[PDB]
């Protein structure tokens, strides 16, 4: 039956006792202004103690109490809930998991339940030994909660295996059970006969399927029941056959965080006082020799809260939240004002949740505390690069080494050669200069199907064309050559591929290392984009990453037309509004960029928006950005401010003042021919390698055929909401992505796309 | 909202957020302004083959935020993987 425990609120002073008590001197547990003060995580012990302890009570659990060890206690945070507060009213449950006739003595598994505002918060769990010869066989049992095993069914043979099992039991016995994650969250209870074999083993739960909505859904359930049995099957069967939902994965080397030294206090009556543990052992002598002990043993949960007070230190970084669970199992007693000497060491990962082992020794250097800890990292964001440096073989060193890397690379390398008969791994590895693809065979028509399905929209005196990308490329096409003057890594449609593939493989190595987190949040500057949701949220394939961002890449490449040379009269251009002049604002730079645009009439946009007053990148016509160089070295050197003067002297003259100094500059900048050369001037470096000025307004045409495509390749089956719900901070608008109304309008207003405007005005359809 | 049409939604917003991404300036100034102070991210993971949106965090921070964080008392890891590969492996020497 579960126990219940009475309703125990936390008090600001009760912290302060219990903190100063345990040596726990943690910013969270201070009571400062307009900052609520935490709970310790050890205080979790006090308020179960009297729930908890009573478990060992009841008749049929007989034993000598005096003669009672306590072997481990673990708390585990229950994903999401918040740590415990002062003014929380925290109700207790508790219940028997195992109480098993061990040879020497009866073992005891209790789990605690901890309960604020009606939802689960913790689980304490607290192994406790009868030290005796006991043979209650009938008396025992052990209700456990298995972990749910997650299996992927691939095959059809797997099918078969399952559908043999006779637990395996669907609701409908023609269910489908291909390419889909089965969970067994199973609840197995045994009751034993003898100290080796079982009686009644009953394994039971419901067997779910996970949905294309990431909704899990129960198809069946196992039912299993058996007599005398030497073990389950259905956890034999789901630990050799499923995973874990996560995986402990090792680090290469142990790192040695710290070695610290503890001391036991004196006395253990204000633990005791604070603890509502008022074991007589613990504190008076007579007792303490009657059980036989070495003394007045400082208490376990004390050396426990001693030694959990430094992880969250040194570990934790004196951050509370990031400490989930903690476990400890007191090998050997201690005394009090002993020298314990804890050696820290961080072992390996689970889910973004380091792992630390550490092990106390006493002044004998005997093992006395022993435990580990799953410690969050930092509350981590990721930004992924945009195109910049692409030396030759970058991400080599790690394809080389790592596995997960090997996988991404090989995938994406053998896509590229079915699909558009090249290898980006050799394109990255040896940068050659220029790459045919030959047409030839059936394996060659597809290629080339798959080179002439590729189009792009540009403007054409007023009139929308869809041109075709690769027009040569023909039904009587035998082969087409990619030309670089040095090496086609060079080339934006092997830039962009090779970069997005490194970003994604390193991501994907941090992975298999489980150093990724479950709720980082993650933004990608500009191409990058594309790799974070790829490496974050998995809404594409690799093969439809790559394939994605090679479209990319020639559609920016055709976006704009080019002389038989391969220049167009566009580049971009490096603003630093620091050089120029203190006084010079970023709205003054918006200022500048708006009036020599809509005069000159040649496009000029901002398009990077990088570091604030310090770094922005202008694209447009080269004749407009040699305008607003020479007009930004002409500002610096007169050392005029046009937003003092907007305001101090008089209104809309300063507009009028800036137009005369345009003409200068438009003047000077059309006189040079159309592939000019762009000088660096004072606040402004000139963007080498790129010609395209993209980010701007030149690029609405090439949305429509780009929009389609990923349509094409992006399936909404692998879009997980969860997964980018507040998390995905998309270049558009730079707000943690959201599925509202507000949302919808904001892009709408952003990005005038009528398949959302459509979404806004039925947004009440959608709601139900 | 429905899972399968949030789905649906989703999915479609997406879309439009990838279609017009290179149609519209890269707000990133305003993105780290979201993710350094609406978040209080103490740890910027750049993934690249050179740091440069590390450099970028670092200018953001000395600019605007030491006395936002000195205000919190907060430290910011800002850890491009090209570079400070050791310490995100979590990789030192002796």
């Amino acid at each position: 039956d579960v126990i219940k425990g009475k309703d125990f609120e936390i008090t600001a002073k009760e912290v302060y006792d219990f903190t100063h008590a345990v040596g726990n001197n943690c910013e969270d547990f201070v009571s400062r202004p307009d900052r609520t003060m935490l709970a310790p995580m050890d205080f979790a012990i006090v308020v179960g103690w009297r729930a908890i302890i009573k478990a060992i009570f009841p008749n049929t659990v007989d034993g000598d109490l005096l003669k009672l060890v306590h072997l481990s206690n673990g708390y585990k945070m229950i994903p999401g809930a918040k740590p415990l507060q002062v003014g929380d009213v925290v109700s207790t449950t508790a219940v028997i998991e195992s109480v098993v006739n061990q040879p020497t003595g009866k073992i005891v598994d209790v789990v605690g339940t901890l309960s604020r505002n009606g939802k689960p918060v913790m689980e304490v769990t607290s192994s406790f030994f009868y030290r005796g010869n006991y043979t209650d066989f009938e008396n025992t049992f052990q209700k456990t909660v298995e972990p749910v095993y997650q299996m992927h069914i691939k095959t059809s043979k797997d099918i078969a295996v399952l559908r043999s099992k006779e637990w395996f039991q669907l609701d409908d016995e023609d269910f489908d059970l291909l390419n889909k994650t089965l969970t067994f969250e199973t609840e197995t209870e045994v009751t034993f006969k003898n100290a080796n074999i079982f009686s009644s083993v009953k394994c039971f739960g419901p067997i779910k399927v996970e949905l294309p909505t990431k909704e899990t859904v129960e198809i069946g359930i196992v039912d299993y029941e058996a007599g005398a049995s030497h073990g389950n099957p259905v956890v034999d069967f789901l630990k050799r056959n499923g995973s874990t939902l996560e995986q402990k994965v090792n680090l290469e080397n142990p790192i040695p965080i710290a070695v610290l030294d503890s001391y036991t206090p004196s006395t253990n009556e204000p633990y005791a006082r604070v603890s509502g543990d008022l074991n007589p052992i613990h504190v008076s002598r007579h007792f303490a020799s009657y059980a036989n002990l070495p003394g007045t043993i400082t208490h376990g949960m004390f050396s426990s809260a001693s030694v959990r007070a430094l992880i969250e230190n040194w570990a934790a970084d004196s951050v509370s939240s990031r400490v989930r669970g903690y476990t400890c199992q007191f090998v050997d007693m201690v005394l009090p004002n002993t020298a314990l000497k804890t050696s820290i060491q961080h072992v390996g990962m689970i889910n973004g949740r380091k792992l630390i082992k550490f092990e106390t020794r006493n002044e004998d250097d005997v093992v006395v505390l022993t435990g580990e800890a799953e410690i969050e990292q930092p509350v981590t964001t990721f930004v992924f690069t945009g195109q910049g440096s692409q030396e030759q073989g970058m991400g080599m060193d790690l394809y080389k080494t790592s596995k997960a890397a090997q996988d991404v690379w090989n995938r994406a390398d053998n896509h590229f050669k079915d699909t558009y008969g090249f290898s980006i791994l050799d394109i990255v590895i040896n940068n050659p200069v220029n790459l045919t693809i030959h047409f030839g065979g059936e394996k060659g028509k597809r290629i080339r199907e798959n080179y002439s399905a590729m189009i792009f929209e540009t403007i054409v005196d007023g009139k929308l064309k869809t041109e075709k990308i690769f027009k040569e490329i023909n039904e009587h096409s035998t082969s087409y050559t990619f030309r670089s003057e040095k090496g086609l890594l060079s080339a934006t449609q092997f830039t962009q591929p090779a970069l997005t593939l490194m970003e994604k493989a390193a991501f994907e190595d941090l992975k298999s290392k489980g150093l990724i987190p479950a709720d980082a949040t993650f933004a990608g500057h500009s191409l990058g984009e594309y790799a974070a949701l790829a490496s974050l949220a998995d809404v594409m394939s690799i093969e439809s990453l790559v394939e994605v961002v090679f479209y990319r890449g020639m559609t920016m490449q055709v976006a704009v037309p080019r002389d038989e040379l391969g220049r167009s009269n566009y580049g971009m251009i490096a603003i630093n509004p620091g050089r120029v002049a203190a006084s010079f604002s970023q709205e003054a730079l918006q200022y500048v960029v708006e009036r020599v645009g809509k005069r000159t009439g040649w496009l000029v946009e901002i398009v990077n928006y990088n570091v604030e007053n310090q770094q922005y990148v202008a694209a447009g016509d080269l004749r407009a950005l040699d305008t607003v160089t020479n007009v930004l070295n002409f500002i610096k050197l007169q050392k005029i401010d046009i937003i003092e003067l907007q305001k101090s002297l008089s209104l809309e003259e300063v507009e009028g003042h800036l137009f005369e100094i345009i003409d200068e500059a438009s003047k000077k900048s059309a006189v040079k021919p159309r592939p000019l050369k762009l000088e660096r001037g004072f606040a402004c470096i000139p963007l080498v390698g790129i010609s395209v000025p993209f980010h701007s307004t030149y690029l609405m045409n090439g949305v429509k055929p780009f929009k389609s495509f990923l349509k094409k390749n992006i399936i909404k089956e692998n879009v997980k909401v969860a997964r980018l719900a507040g998390k995905y901070i998309p270049n558009l608008t730079a707000k943690p992505f959201q599925v509202t109304k507000e949302y919808f309008q904001d892009v709408y207003d952003l990005t005038g796309s009528e398949p959302i405007k459509e979404i806004i005005d039925n947004w009440e359809k959608y709601e139900q | 909202m429905k899972p399968e049409v949030e789905q649906e939604l989703a999915h479609i917003l997406l879309t439009e957020l990838l279609a017009y991404q290179f149609a519209s300036p890269v707000r990133w100034i305003e993105t780290q302004d979201v993710f350094l102070k609406d978040f209080n991210t103490e740890r910027v993971v750049e993934i690249g083959p050179s740091p440069t949106l590390a450099g970028m965090a670092q200018r953001t921070l000395k600019n605007k935020y030491e006395s936002y964080d000195a205000a919190l008392s907060l430290h910011r890891e800002i850890l491009c993987y090209s570079k400070d590969a050791k310490e995100i492996y979590y990789t030192p020497d002796p």
